[PDB]
């Protein structure tokens, strides 16, 4: 039923649902990737607010899309699941139909293709 | 506070529906359009607003019928009245299909008011923007109508919305007195031409084109049928006449 | 076997009383007349479901058709029967007469076979037993009998109906319509066995 | 064809003084075929013992789906399910594909714990519940359980002369099937404990 | 339309915070104060009932404490009625993993799939989160002993010690004071006791105001046990760490 | 046409409350009082009548209600909220218990059932709260006698004795000092027409008390005979006579 | 299966054999066929059990429902109406056939269903295997102004009739008295004419005459 | 914060000001009808306005026949009232097909009571306008009237009015039963029992009536019909001789 | 039918698919592996009709597949089986179901002891020491009834399969073009290359 438009362009040209979404990954805890000539690393920092944790069993921030596909991410952790989930699918999806694993720039395409949708869809954020 | 004027299916504090009251000074608004019930059957009246010489004359009529048996006029937003009889047919069509005798006129009254009456319980719908003037004859007699925006609708010996309705409804009220015992078909035409030259005094600024129909058990055989040609021509007179 | 008949003072239903499984009598004394409105009857011949089904369907309607258009003719209680018969007719086996008595056309008698057409007639005969008694009525029925003629042709055509078919027999109800209301007449076998 | 006799097998149940037992037959066959000599028929929730004969995939199913409504009922009801209540689960749950069925015959036994009365109960595939007081049979050799109940069968046998009398029904009638037999494993139930034993049995 | 009545429950502020999942937690901040401490060989939840009588019936009652397997139990603190509609989901997940591969369900999977829920409730469908924070004590085969904790924006991590409800900053501080990893669960009850007993908002901490629930793995066994503590055994147990 | 109100009317506040539901205990404030006592054989919920017109025929409108043959449920609130809960929760008692297990369900689960639907008030698009309090008396096997409370938020609470709506600060208070854990159903009928005389404002007698008692089996109410299992309902409204006889003794 | 109903003059009882038979194997040498819709409405099956227990149940269950809402008892006319727009929606496919008897506020009532949803009404009726042997012994017996003990009588031995001359129908009779005044009476075992002999030997068995391969102890406790 | 006034939600204070504001509107035709039991009958009086002088009188009623056995009068606005009409018509010709019985007067009030509480608590529909004045002679409960209201408030009553001088014809039949000691006019013929009704709705408004004034219908056993203008003008010459 | 062989030793499952593939009248293909790897500790294979056969072995893999990563962890044989055994109970109440048999030998590290899983297209799922599908069980069940022993080696394994096959190439009067033969053991799964003259 609720499909009410959210994300809608005000008088300057701009979706502020869109741009309170980059403040919200603003002040998640950061993230940083560089690749080397052989290699890429991930490297994410852990908020210090709150310690007294299990560290074998609370979600690390790296996580695994297929075996030789990796993501981390800033902003909401919740929402970021459901990113996750959604790209673990297409990553045994494509192996199916195209009987070979998903190159990075597919994966990353199809993940891009999520995040814009739910900026154009009724009743989401 | 206020705001009670705002969503359609909202009670002011005093009881009121204000976009239903809305809705009335857009018919207010419209051209006039009459009824008149005679002694075996009713007939229908409509002031036509001619913009300019280039309006076809007799070309954009305004009388719908519904079935074979009953007429339709409107005042107010004309595209709204003809998505109520558009429903009139398919409610008209529905009942003969099922029971084969056509329609009763007050079976048929009472499909228009609940319909009417349904764009007053929600505020995702805006009211009618008409008051329609119907009616005919059935297994047992001649019934005219008239049904307002709030789907409030009662039977009428005659009836009267749009621009010159006290006009009209003033020479109506001098028939009911002077005629007790019935108008006939053939009469109830010259005096609803009367009627329209007369109540088209609150409009006199744009030239008129005037039409009629009538539904009359001896005149058409209980159809509804368009006046024209030489009948016409003797209603326009006999309000012409009496106009001086 | 039934029949309605169409006379001066108004209309007369008739019907056997036999429902049958096979060749097994379930029932020897039923009433397959049954009231649609105050003046307004159908008589059921076929399925004992699919007939029953139906003229509960139609006495609905026509309870309704009251509550907001007053009393429907004869004619509409037939048109009724006819839609549900007609639109149904892949998964019906339903034979009715309607049998209707007003003040404006007196009595009327309509036939809806196993189609779903309907057909006005003077009188109607139906249901298995109805065959025997083709040449019986057609040489029998006049036009403007009286009611006690028209209760005769009714007794004695459905007298021979119930001796020839093995699908009838029991007692025979009949049902008068008129300006006077409903009278509901039985007849016997040792009454209708010996004309 | 017939799902009924694809797989083969045996359940019957009897009661006795403050007690009840159930036994099943061990074979898994597809057809003249044997395949497995360890599939068990009798399944348990809390106190409350379920036989399954039938389509074995079914057997499966319905003990997986009523170990799944049982878990939920203690969950709610903060008890374990009693077996007068267990066998109505079992009806209503059949009944609910009644125009696609399983193709099982489910037999109910246990003690009330509230009552202390011994409960047996059997059902058709569709859920129609027979409550005998005396015995209830299923499976491909039901004809030869029902004459080896209504024979060796008496009224308050304790837990041990009843044992003799279940085991020997059992047996006697699963040696007249080709289907059946391949092992058997009986249950006593009493109030407080249960003894299960495996029995030694033709194996042809 | 309905526009204009619509509060638009899964929006960002300008700083890009969930509006309604911060009042949720300002709700919750509200409730009665629950605790969960992982030991070496088990994992204690206690919870303090908001507002009682001396007629409110404590023994057929549970507000806080619900188990959801025979493996995993919940504390509650927020909506009562909210937190049943997400335990039964719960349950209804925990037996669809059991019938699914015939083994009971790793404790993270359950919570994940629950913070899945109440994320749905954040990004799509219009309707206001559930008012619920949950501890999960549960115990499986691959990670032992595991305490969790989930909030109404979805998001979920795992403790040590943990408190949810009312005065968590000073119940917090009080844990990361007198917690060490080598504990053991008689040592941890005493421990969530004194916790409760000074940030209490009431006079004493009596038995009648208390829920208590221990998942241990009794030696004589080899196999989990769940005890949700009667009122008479959180009243010994009372008297026991010398509160009497 | 079609419902567009796909969206919660119950939101949070920045304070983090709920406005519809406090809202709703409000218009549960204003209601007449009803209560409820547990005995150690029988559980009694009792309201007063408050007759809107004389020319009004009070007998035509049950404040007290059967929802199963051995529970009952009484209110304070909006009767017209109270009269579609009763509607629905005897026939949850039917899809959701009785066509499975073949037995009635027990006075928490049932009261369980009677919560969910109140809670979805309380979040489900295009709805408010319902505007009631319910005190639902019962017995089963497994848990003897039980008396419950429901709120618009959903939530319940089992008691001993307690009451809801205009005089329930004071008729707790009354309760406090009257109750023990040893009370006879006799001994708590006394009780709850004593608490109920400081709630009502005029005449005070069988005609403007609605009372009515869960304890022993009536076989007599049963209907038929012959099956010995079945001994009738423990939910049994008291008469206008009944009221009056208890009364002369006050 | 054999049932009947005979309606007396100041009410109705239905009676029925306590015989269950999958195919021609005797499954409950005595179950009872008589079930309630209401107190004072009782009902009757044959045709596949499950469909008449399914049918009965459900009926049984809005027709409680029903009374609730309108504070009123249970009318037959209103159990009759249920069950035939049931039976006729399924097109024969619940094979139910039922007679359906009981008192209301408008008096007694006497009805049968078949699975196809027909309804017959009648002082007397019969439903089963039993049928044709009930309905001889009713058409031969039955009078109009019946006492409630030659309403018994009648419909005791039209239940006998079928137990002795029909193989699908055995064992005892079943009978339940609703009178327009009182509280039905259902009198399970009203008749029990064919208990067992005396068996001619014990089959108990001599201890440990089973051989066993492994016994042990099982875990009911949580 | 200012719009818990435009849809049916709870204010800060517990109302619903949607249903208060749709009571206000069942005064708008500013007409009253009473309603009072016979020994074996039920009778409705009510006002009947015919301002314009072009209106056909014959149609202009607030008075229905839902059933063979059971008829209603509206006090509120006619498309309303319709809508309301046209929906018990509906519900009393289901009943009767799916339960084999006619629906009885205190049921029909209980559903059309129980259809106005869900536009109460349904944001999309509004209440409707009216209070509906149900009448029969029920086959159980003998002369009955029940009575609904936008809240979905509905109750039996031994007699009933409804209107702007709702409170004077209510207080005026009050006193009748203080003296009579009964919950019924004590009378054999419907006739009387009309009588009756006109007189007291006399005494209470301090009005005199003529035919085309008043709007009667009556319930007895197995008929509900509404009085034609002579059959009133009958009833009129009767009560003019006594006083 | 194709021939779907497994026998369970003491460390190791092993797995003996032939590799014929028949349409009508004439052999498509002679070294088909009718065998997909779910996990590295858990194989399945698999005979049946024609399509259905790979499409729901390909099907079963991704999910098993997904469940590793989401996890990253592998299930149990016993729980691959269970999800593999409810994945067909349903397909044959569908529209259309997938007439597909299995083997599903697996190693299961948490208890170190290999199993093996045999389940019909109905859903019937039994655990035992050997097993077979198709018209080959006619011949190997009495066969390994005789020969089989709990404690044997891999080795010995392998000289029971060479006998079961021996046999078949015997009495069968299909020509399956041999067995391609796979060892699942707490190592993973390594396929015995040199079958063809063992
Ligand atoms: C005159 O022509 C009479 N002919 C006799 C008779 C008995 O066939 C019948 O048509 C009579 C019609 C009335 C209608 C009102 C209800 C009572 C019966 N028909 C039956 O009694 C009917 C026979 C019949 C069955 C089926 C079909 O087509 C499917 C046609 C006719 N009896 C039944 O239906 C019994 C009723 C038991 O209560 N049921 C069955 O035979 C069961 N069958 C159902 C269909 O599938 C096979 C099993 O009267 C006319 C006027
Ligand atoms: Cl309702
Ligand atoms: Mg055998
Ligand atoms: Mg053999
Ligand atoms: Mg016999």
């Amino acid at each position: 039923g609720y499909d009410r438009a959210l994300s809608i362009f005000s008088p300057d040209g701009h979706i502020f649902q869109v741009e309170y979404a980059l403040e919200a990954v603003k002040r998640g805890t950061c993230a940083v990737g560089v690749k080397g000539k052989n290699c890429v690393v991930l490297g994410c920092e852990r908020r210090s607010t709150l310690k007294l944790q299990d560290t074998r069993i609370t979600p690390s921030k790296v996580s695994k899309i297929d075996s030789h596909v990796v993501l981390s991410f800033s902003g909401l952790n919740a929402d970021s699941r459901i990113l996750i989930e959604k790209a673990r699918v297409e990553a045994q999806s494509h192996r199916l139909t195209l009987e070979d694993p998903v190159t990075v720039e597919y994966l990353t395409r199809y993940v891009a293709g999520v995040q814009q949708r739910y900026t154009q869809s009724g009743g989401v954020r | 506070g206020t705001g009670y004027d705002l969503s359609n299916s909202v009670f002011s504090p005093d009881g009121r529906n204000f976009q239903v009251e809305y809705a009335v000074k857009a018919v207010e608004n419209g051209t006039t359009s009459i009824g008149i019930k005679c002694n075996d059957g009713v007939v229908f009246a409509v002031e036509k607003l001619i913009t300019s010489k280039l309006l076809v004359p007799q070309k954009n009529v305004k009388i719908q019928v519904v079935d074979r048996h009953i007429g339709c006029v409107y005042s107010g937003l004309i595209p709204d009245g003809r998505h109520l009889v558009n429903r009139g047919r398919e409610e008209a069509a529905s009942f003969k299909k099922l029971y084969k005798t056509p329609i009763p006129i007050p079976a048929f009254a009472d499909r228009l008011g609940q319909y009417v009456q349904a764009h007053t319980l929600y505020n995702s719908v805006r009211p009618f923007g008409v008051s329609t003037i119907f009616g005919g004859v059935d297994k047992n007699g001649a019934h005219l109508y008239m049904l307002e925006p709030s789907g409030s609708y009662w039977g009428y010996k005659g009836a009267a919305t749009g621009k010159g309705r006290q006009s009209a409804k003033a020479e109506l009220e001098k028939l009911v007195d002077h005629h007790p015992e019935g108008l006939s078909a053939r009469e109830a035409v010259k005096q609803a031409a009367k009627i329209i030259y007369l109540a088209h005094e609150d409009n006199k600024e744009k030239d008129f084109e005037l039409e009629i129909s009538w539904c009359s058990l001896s005149e058409t055989n209980g159809l509804h049928k368009f006046v024209k040609g030489d009948l016409l021509q003797e209603a326009i007179d006999f309000a012409q006449k009496e106009i001086n | 076997t039934i029949m309605a008949v169409e006379f001066d003072g108004g209309v007369v239903m008739g019907s056997d009383s036999r429902v049958s499984a096979g060749e097994a009598v379930v029932n020897r004394v039923f009433d397959k007349l049954s009231p649609l409105h105050e003046r307004i009857y159908c008589a059921l011949s076929g399925s004992a479901a699919d007939t029953q089904a139906i003229a509960d369907i139609v006495q609905y309607h026509l309870e309704l058709y009251t509550s907001q258009y007053g009393t429907p003719s004869t004619e509409t209680a037939a048109s009724v029967f006819k839609e549900l018969c007609y639109e149904n007719k892949d998964n019906l086996t339903a034979g009715i007469i309607v049998a209707g008595y007003d003040d404006k056309n007196k009595g009327e008698v309509y036939t809806i076979p196993l189609g779903g057409s309907v057909h006005k007639l003077p009188y109607a005969i139906a249901g298995s037993g109805s065959t025997f008694i083709y040449g019986y009525c057609d040489k029998n029925f006049r036009e403007n009998m009286s009611k006690e003629e028209t209760v005769d042709f009714i007794k004695h055509s459905l007298s021979q109906a119930i001796k020839w078919d093995g699908s009838s027999g029991g007692v025979i109800r009949m049902v008068v319509l008129t300006a006077a209301g409903v009278e509901r007449l039985i007849f016997y076998p040792d009454e209708y066995e010996q004309l | 064809s017939d799902p009924s006799s694809i797989n083969g097998g045996i359940v019957v149940a009897m009661t006795g003084k403050d007690c009840v037992a159930i036994a099943c037959d061990l074979r898994l066959g597809s057809q003249s075929l044997g395949v497995s000599n360890k599939f068990e028929k009798i399944f348990h929730y809390g106190h409350v013992f379920l036989g399954i004969t039938g389509l074995a995939t079914d057997v499966t199913t319905l003990n997986e789906m009523f170990r799944y409504k049982t878990n939920l009922y203690k969950l709610k009801e903060e008890r374990a399910i009693e077996p007068e209540t267990f066998t109505q689960l079992v009806s209503s749950s059949l009944y609910e594909r009644r125009f696609g069925p399983y193709f099982v015959g489910p037999v109910v036994a246990g003690i009330n714990s509230k009552s202390g009365k011994p409960f047996i109960a059997g059902f058709d595939l569709i859920g129609c519940i027979d409550e005998a007081k005396d015995f209830i049979v299923s499976g491909t050799a039901s004809d030869q359980l029902f004459g080896m109940c209504e024979s060796l069968y008496e009224p308050n046998l304790e837990p041990e002369d009843l044992f003799e009398t279940i085991s020997q029904a059992l047996l006697n009638a699963a040696d007249r099937d080709a289907l059946s037999g391949w092992g058997a494993v009986v249950y006593i139930i009493k109030k407080d404990e249960v003894v299960k034993r495996y029995l030694k049995m033709r194996q042809d | 339309g309905s526009r204009r009545y619509d509060s638009r429950t899964t929006i960002f502020s300008p700083e890009g915070r969930l509006y309604q999942v911060e009042y949720a937690l300002e709700s919750i901040s509200h409730a009665g104060t629950a605790i969960g401490i992982m030991a070496s060989d088990g994992i204690v939840l206690a919870a303090e009932r908001k507002v009682t009588s001396t007629l409110l019936e404590q023994d057929t009652s549970t507000e806080k404490l619900y188990k959801l397997n025979d493996k995993i139990a919940v504390a509650v603190a927020g909506l009562t009625a909210d937190a049943e509609i997400l335990i039964n989901t719960a349950r209804i997940h925990a037996q669809n993993y059991l019938k699914t591969y015939n083994e009971d369900i790793p404790v993270e999977i359950l919570v994940r799939r629950l913070s899945d829920i109440k994320q749905g409730y954040t990004q799509h469908g219009g309707l206001r989160p559930f008012g619920v924070s949950f501890i999960y004590a549960g115990y499986d085969d691959r990670y032992g002993y595991q305490l969790y904790t989930s909030n109404p924006s979805g998001n979920y991590t795992g403790w040590k010690a943990i408190s949810v409800g009312a005065n968590t900053s000073a119940a917090q501080t009080l844990l990361q004071m007198d917690y060490k990893d080598d504990m053991k669960v008689d040592d941890a009850i005493e421990l969530a006791l004194k916790t409760l007993s000074k940030t209490t908002d009431s006079s004493a901490l009596t038995y009648d105001r208390l829920e208590f629930a221990t998942i241990r793995k009794g030696a004589n066994d080899g196999e989990v046990y769940q005890k949700i503590f009667k009122p008479q055994e959180i009243k010994d147990i009372l008297v026991k760490t010398g509160i009497t | 046409m079609t419902d567009r109100y796909s969206f919660s009317l119950t939101t949070f506040s920045p304070s983090g409350k709920l406005g519809q539901i406090d809202y709703a205990l409000t218009a549960v404030k204003q209601g007449v009082t009803s209560l409820g006592i547990k005995a150690t054989n029988g559980v009694v919920i009792a309201t007063e009548k408050k007759s809107s017109s004389p020319l009004a025929m009070s007998e035509t409108l049950s404040k007290v209600s059967l929802l199963t043959p051995d529970i009952g449920a009484v209110y304070s609130g909006m009767g017209p909220d109270y009269r579609v809960l009763v509607d629905k929760s005897r026939k949850v008692a039917h899809t959701s218990y009785k066509r499975i297990y073949g037995e009635y369900p027990p006075t928490k689960l049932l009261v369980s059932e009677v919560a969910k639907i109140m809670q979805e008030a309380t979040q489900s698009g295009g709805v408010r709260p319902f505007g009631v309090s319910l005190l639902i008396a019962g017995h089963d096997e497994f848990n003897g006698f039980s008396l419950y409370q429901v709120d618009p938020s959903g939530s319940y609470f089992p008691w001993k004795a307690t009451a809801i709506g205009k005089g329930s600060v004071a008729a707790k208070t009354f309760l406090e000092k009257r109750w023990n854990d040893e009370l006879e159903l006799e001994d708590a009928i006394h009780i709850a027409l004593l608490t109920l005389k400081e709630s009502v404002e005029g005449e005070f007698n069988g005609d403007t008390i609605e009372l009515a008692i869960i304890g022993d089996e009536n076989p007599d109410l049963l209907g038929y005979t012959g099956i010995p299992t079945d001994k009738g309902p423990r939910f049994r409204k008291l008469t206008s006579q009944e009221i009056n006889d208890r009364l002369e003794a006050l | 299966t054999t049932i009947v109903g005979v309606k007396f003059n100041n009410g109705v009882v239905i009676a029925a054999d306590t015989r269950s038979t999958q195919g021609p194997i005797v499954a409950d040498k005595n179950c009872a066929k008589l079930h309630r819709i209401s107190p004072k409405i009782w009902c009757a099956g044959a045709g596949t059990a499950a469909d008449t227990e399914a049918v009965t149940q459900l009926i049984g269950s809005n027709i409680e429902l029903h009374s609730l809402y309108t504070s009123r008892e249970p009318r037959v006319v209103s159990a009759l109406q249920m069950l035939k727009q049931h039976l006729f929606k399924y097109q024969g496919h619940i094979g139910a056939y039922l007679i359906v008897a009981g008192v209301d506020p408008t008096g007694s009532h006497l009805f049968s269903i078949h699975a196809h949803g027909s309804t017959d009404v009648g002082y007397y009726l019969s439903l089963g295997s039993g049928s044709l042997a009930a309905m001889a012994v009713l058409e031969s017996h039955w009078k109009q102004d019946l006492t409630k003990e030659e309403a018994i009588k009648l419909a005791s031995d039209a239940i006998q009739a079928g137990i002795w001359n029909d193989l699908g129908s055995g064992s005892n009779v079943d009978v339940c008295v609703m009178e327009i005044g009182k509280d039905a009476e259902y009198l399970r075992n009203y008749l029990t004419p064919n208990v067992r002999e005396e068996k001619q030997k014990s089959y108990k068995f001599p201890r440990g005459t089973t051989a066993v391969l492994k016994e042990s102890i099982v875990n009911i406790c949580d | 914060a200012g719009y818990d006034r435009h849809i049916t939600i709870f204010s800060p204070e517990g109302r619903l000001y949607q249903v208060e504001y749709a009571f206000k509107a069942t005064n708008q035709t500013n007409i009253n009808s009473l309603a009072v039991r016979g020994k074996d009958c039920t009778v409705v009086i009510s006002q009947k306005k015919v301002p314009d002088k072009l209106l056909d009188p014959t149609t202009v009623s607030y008075i229905f026949c839902i059933s063979r056995t059971i008829g209603m009068v509206v006090n509120g606005p006619i498309p309303d009232a319709r809508n309301a009409a046209l929906r018990a018509k509906a519900e009393a010709a289901e009943f009767r097909y799916k339960y084999g019985y006619d629906m009885p007067c205190d049921v029909l009030a209980k559903r059309m009571a129980n259809l106005s509480q869900i536009y109460t608590q349904r944001a999309y529909m509004r209440p409707l306008g009216v209070i509906l004045t149900f009448v029969s002679v029920d086959e159980e409960l003998g002369p009955s009237i029940y009575k609904t209201d936008p809240a979905g408030y509905y109750v039996g009553y031994k007699a009933t009015a409804t209107g702007p001088k709702q409170q004077e014809i209510t207080t005026n039949l009050e006193n009748h039963f203080k003296k009579s000691k009964i919950d019924h006019i004590n009378e054999e013929s419907w006739e009387k029992v009309v009588e009756f009704a006109i007189t007291h709705m006399i005494d209470a408004l301090g009005t005199e009536f003529s035919k085309n004034d008043l709007e009667v219908g009556v319930a007895t056993k197995d008929k509900f019909f509404t009085l034609s203008a002579e059959n009133i003008e009958e009833r009129l010459v009767a009560i003019a001789e006594q006083d | 039918m194709d021939i779907i062989l497994g026998i369970r030793v003491q460390d190791s499952v092993i797995l003996a698919s032939s590799k014929a593939v028949t349409r009508g009248i004439s052999v498509l293909k002679d070294s088909d592996d009718k065998t997909r790897q779910l996990s590295p500790h858990t194989l399945m294979s698999f005979a049946g009709e024609a399509g259905d056969t790979v499409q729901f072995a390909e099907y079963i893999q991704a999910n098993i597949q997904l469940y590793s990563i989401r996890e990253d962890y592998e299930l149990s044989p016993q729980a691959v089986s269970s999800f593999v055994r409810q994945e067909l109970a349903k397909s044959i109440r569908s529209r259309r179901p997938y007439q597909v048999n299995v083997l599903i030998g697996g190693y299961d590290k948490k208890k170190n002891k290999p199993e093996l899983y045999q389940i019909d297209y109905l859903g019937t799922k039994v655990e035992l020491p050997y097993g077979a599908h198709g018209y080959s069980g006619f011949y190997t069940f009495s066969l390994l009834d005789h020969h089989y022993r709990p404690d044997m080696t891999t080795e010995e394994g392998l000289d029971l399969l060479k006998l079961c096959v021996q046999e078949l190439e015997k009495r069968m009067p299909m020509d399956f073009k041999g067995v391609i033969v796979k060892i699942v053991d707490k190592d993973g799964i390594r396929q015995v290359d040199d079958f063809q003259a063992q």
